[PDB]
RNA sequence: GCCCCUAAGCGUGUGCUAAGUGGAAAAGGAUGUGCAGUCGCGAAGACAACCAGGAGGUUGGCUUAGAAGCAGCCACCCUU
């Protein structure tokens, strides 16, 4: 990819679904991607639009004054807060004289330069060749200043010219083995990625996977419940791929803690079928923990945003993820003040701050009810000579207290089924 | 063989004592019996024990000691401590037994030489950071 | 790419002193 | 046999080798044994 | 303090150029020149090995008494030339001096101390100008920084001279300086 | 990142690499150094990378000084647009280092793990490099 | 250029080469040999090997399902 000058920006929208309320969010949401990506907000304005014109986007006179507020400005940037077309932009870009991009090319330039392994830069590197393949024919400068670029000539019998497919359709033949052969590539780790956790539900162990919109948890809750220490941050979109670690209760089982890329609404429909690593993780879990911000304009929004995605996603793997259990973090930040609005119909709401915060022990007493369904449930009686009745009784994962009697000793605790099934002798 | 030093004020509440007695083919009651009497009505310290089960399954234990590191232990010591080496000072060990010290033990892991008290008097002391004085 | 190499890469024998036209 | 041009020794135990003119390291761990090729 | 010169050979360079320093290298010696206060150009081929080993042995002050032909001649080091991708010496300067001449000297400094248990000790220049007769030439002093709180500049001021030693440099220029040792943080922030 | 705040003329000629470096042949700042052994044109990015690996070998502790600087705007040509028309815009930093340069010097207590983070930076480089020290 | 083709030497001596390198080549690694210096031991027989040496309060450390020399941890002023 290509990254140029920023820090001076414009932003331009239509305002055709939600209220003014919401085009003020979409709005405050666009610039603060363009701020993280390294962008200037200077002027952002939406048109009262029932659609988006199809020439333009905005409409001649919201083109004039974008040109004047621009030239007035020294910008050189303009934003659509949508998914424009080819024709859209080459008119808004005619109209200005100054580069033009959108949400979604917004969203992969940042994706790009936050990339960190090879898979996530592979899979960014498709999304952006997949967004750029229409402009072909659609690149106007690269099917410009073309007279004689192939041989315009026949004849019977001998020709001896040899662009026996239009230079075009070479392009798009060319373009599209590229983007077959990256397709390939990232079906092929597909089985990377499994094997890589191959050893993990093998031996089955609850699994609590993370979820939540961009800057929702940014690995900060992984941070502080697990006490592994991973890329964390208050920008948007940080951790590029996902980590599990050992947190679990007092009892041994792990409860192994999956970190979940954010989720950003109105997806520009190109990573949500190539980054299937979350998708994936999501379908696997065992248990859900979806991360809400207490003081935000609108947590319903990203809140149901976060249901659809996930709704869509099972539909389509045919499964059934029952629990499904909301938190609103970032409490502690007592940046909202509609703490009862949101408990008054929304329960399990503990506080943590953006960064940090504790509270947490009434979020995992009521997490463990939903994942702590084990079905060991027996006990023993354990002889004078012990010896090598520890293996799996007590050194094991969950593994309880119990009283102590002269003949051994009486263990009420559970023991794990596969593990010690009929090993134990009443 | 097995020799322990944790809290030995004990009536077979743990796994240490309580199948210890009763495995190994052992008197379900009388070395509990003799070491409730001996050591427990010696005020119960610190006594750690060697197990060397003969054919007739007795073994006499003696007034063992702690190192020279941890003698208040015995001597009026509370359990507590430290586990990093060159901690805060936890509590003192006063020139009472100062002799006594050397009269538990005297040998090494290996046949290397004698004098185990002028071994302990630094050895195992600097390991947590308890202090004599 | 065997062609070139070998074409450059033959002026160094003692007879051409490292010189050798197109090359 | 995790083969490349490049090989080092992982633990203290493995000893590299010239062995039939070819270069290997062997360990007692066989998941540490290399080969150069 | 006083050192004892080491006895060292060295012959007159019959020719002169730069064919002839070549070969003379190429041989083992080196070519040097011999002046001093009496105005005495000389042109010698010393010894690479002996030189060296001197060098290291007694720092770069080190008296060398060098026989002229039968005579001995006492010179000085004042500064020597090391090729930089060989580390070789190529040639270096000797002053002819006698007993009872204050002539000035440089000198390096090291560290026997390390530092505090939660603090960073750095050298900022080893390289300072003393006043020592010909005969008796310090070297490689020490500096004290055992267990000393951070933040101070230790400059030429408060270092301990042998017998018949002055300092040249003023005593404000820095020569150590025990500063805080930073964090993770810190490390990454400086040249990022 | 380290870029020049400025350029009297933002496209240069490339720089001429012939001999050996008169300069910046010894540990000044530190006290063990990389001295390289060969023409390189050194990057931005490079020495970026150099860093971040001593500094991720370095916790708590130590000191690195940065002895090169990229301060040669190297243009390479746009896109294909066949060849002429003009010279490239600028797109890269470069620093020219000749033989015997130094590039890195650090001051680290742990002399071992020291020259082990040096040497891994050094082959994190284009070029042949030794490791010298400040002494002789 | 000098073994045959192919005219002239399977030349004379001192060393290297194990790869047919010679008779393509990089970043990198690496108990090959050829040859310079250099290290504390050290022709006391050094060193290797055969070797008696198998829980010191040694189940402590953070702790009590045991912390069972021993999952691991910050120290080894410890000797007839």
């Amino acid at each position: 990819y290509r990254q140029l000058r920023l820090e001076r920006v414009v932003l331009v929208g239509v305002w055709t679904e939600g209220s003014a309320a919401d085009a003020e969010a979409s709005l405050a949401e666009l610039a603060a991607l363009a701020e993280t990506a390294g962008s200037e907000v200077l002027e952002g304005l939406i048109q009262r639009r029932d659609k988006p014109d199809p020439s333009t986007y905005i409409g001649s006179g919201k083109a004039a004054e974008l040109r004047e507020v621009v030239l007035a400005t020294g910008a050189d940037t303009v934003i659509c807060d949508g998914e424009l077309s080819p024709a859209q932009l080459n008119a808004l870009e005619k109209a200005v004289k100054v580069k033009v991009i959108d949400r979604t090319a917004l969203i992969l330039d940042i994706f790009a330069q936050h990339a960190t392994s090879r898979e996530g830069k592979a899979q960014v590197s498709l999304a952006q060749m997949e967004y750029m393949l229409p402009r072909l024919r659609g690149w106007g400068e690269s099917m410009s200043r073309q007279a004689g670029g192939r041989a315009g000539g026949a004849g019977g019998g001998v020709g001896t010219r040899g662009p026996g497919e239009t230079k075009i359709e070479t392009d798009r033949r060319r373009i599209r083995e590229r983007m077959a052969k990256l397709r390939r590539e990232i079906r092929d780790m597909k089985k990377i990625r499994d094997t890589q956790r191959g050893s993990r539900r093998r031996s089955e162990i609850p699994s609590v996977a993370i979820v939540g919109y961009t800057n929702a948890g940014k690995s900060s809750l992984l941070n502080a419940l697990t006490g592994a220490g991973v890329l964390v941050e208050n920008a948007l979109f940080a951790t590029l791929e996902p980590t599990t670690r050992r947190g679990e209760f007092e009892d041994g089982r792990p409860f192994v803690l999956t970190d979940t890329v954010g989720f950003v609404r109105h997806l520009p429909t190109q990573l949500v079928e190539a980054f299937r690593s979350t998708l994936e993780e999501v379908v696997d879990a065992d248990l859900l923990i979806h991360v809400v911000d207490g003081s935000d304009v609108n947590p319903l929004a990203q809140i149901n945003a976060v249901r659809t995605v996930i709704n869509e996603v099972v539909a389509e793997y045919d499964i059934a993820p029952p629990p499904e259990l909301l938190v609103v973090n970032k409490i502690d930040a007592a940046t909202g003040v509609g703490l009862a609005q949101l408990r008054r119909a929304l329960p399990d709401a503990v506080f943590v701050s953006a960064r940090t915060g504790d509270g947490l022990d009434k979020l995992r007493s009521r997490m463990g009810e939903l994942v702590e369904s084990t079905d060991a449930t027996v006990d023993v009686t354990i002889p004078y000579d012990r010896g090598d009745l520890v293996a799996r009784v007590h050194t094991d994962g969950h593994v309880d207290a119990t009283e102590h009697t002269d003949a051994g000793t009486r263990i009420k605790a559970r023991v794990p089924a596969p593990l010690a099934a009929t090993l134990r002798e009443y | 063989l097995i020799k322990l030093q944790i809290q030995a004020g004990q009536a077979n509440p743990a796994p240490p004592v309580g199948p210890a007695l009763g495995q190994h083919g052992v008197n379900i009651m009388e070395f509990c019996k003799a070491y409730n009497a001996a050591t427990e009505s010696q005020r119960g310290n610190v006594i750690p024990v060697e197990i060397t089960v003969y054919e007739d399954r007795s073994f006499t234990f003696a007034l063992k000691t702690p190192p020279a590191a941890k003698l208040l232990l015995k001597a009026a010591g509370v359990q507590k401590g430290s586990g990093e080496p060159h901690k805060t000072k936890v509590a003192k060990v006063t020139w009472d037994q100062v002799r006594e010290i050397a009269e538990t033990k005297k040998a090494d892991l290996n046949a290397n030489d004698i004098d185990a008290a002028a071994k302990i008097i630094a050895g195992t002391a600097r390991s947590m950071g308890i202090t004599v004085e | 790419a065997k062609r070139g190499r070998k074409k450059r890469d033959r002026k160094h024998s003692k007879a051409n002193h490292g010189k050798r036209p197109n090359a | 046999m995790k083969v490349n041009p490049s090989v080092k020794p992982i633990c203290d135990k493995c000893r590299v080798i010239r062995r039939h003119g070819r270069v290997m390291v062997i360990c007692s761990d066989p998941r540490h044994k290399q080969r150069q090729g | 303090t006083a050192n004892i010169p080491n006895k060292l050979t060295a012959n007159v360079r019959t020719r002169t150029g730069k064919g002839a320093s070549r070969q003379a290298r190429r041989d083992g010696k080196v070519p040097a020149v011999l002046y001093g206060h009496g105005t005495d150009p000389q042109h010698l081929e010393l010894n690479a090995r002996d030189f060296a080993a001197v060098l290291r042995s007694h720092g770069t002050n080190a008296i060398l008494t060098l026989d002229i032909e039968g005579t001995e001649q006492l010179a000085l080091t004042k500064a020597l030339d090391v090729h930089p991708i060989r580390r070789n010496i190529q040639h270096a300067d000797l002053l002819v001096v006698q007993r009872g001449e204050k002539v000035t000297v440089e000198v390096t400094v090291l560290v026997e101390g390390d530092a505090t248990p939660g603090t960073l000790v750095t050298q900022d220049a080893n390289t300072i100008e003393i006043e020592a007769e010909a005969l008796s030439i310090p070297e490689q002093l020490t500096v004290s920084v055992e267990g000393v709180e951070a933040g101070t500049q230790i400059t030429a001021g408060q270092i301990s001279l042998p017998e018949g030693v002055n300092l040249i440099s003023d005593p404000e220029l820095l020569v150590v300086n025990v500063v805080e040792a930073p964090s993770a943080e810190a490390l990454e922030e400086e040249g990022a | 990142m380290l870029i020049p705040r400025k350029v009297k003329h933002r496209k240069q000629h490339h720089p001429e690499q012939r001999g050996i470096a008169s300069g910046g042949t010894s540990v000044s700042f530190g006290d063990y150094g990389i001295q390289a052994l060969e023409h390189a044109y050194i990057t931005n990015r490079q020495i970026e990378s150099a860093r971040i690996a001593i500094n991720r070998h370095i916790k708590r502790g130590g000191k690195v000084w940065i002895n090169i600087f990229p301060d040669r705007p190297l243009t390479k040509k746009p896109a294909e647009t066949r060849m002429g028309s003009g010279k490239g815009s600028p797109e890269w930093w470069v620093a020219n280092v000749k033989p015997g340069r130094v590039l890195f010097e650090l001051s680290y207590p742990d002399e071992k793990t020291a020259r082990d983070a040096l040497t891994r930076a050094i082959h994190k480089l284009p070029i042949k490099a030794r490791i010298v020290t400040r002494e002789e």
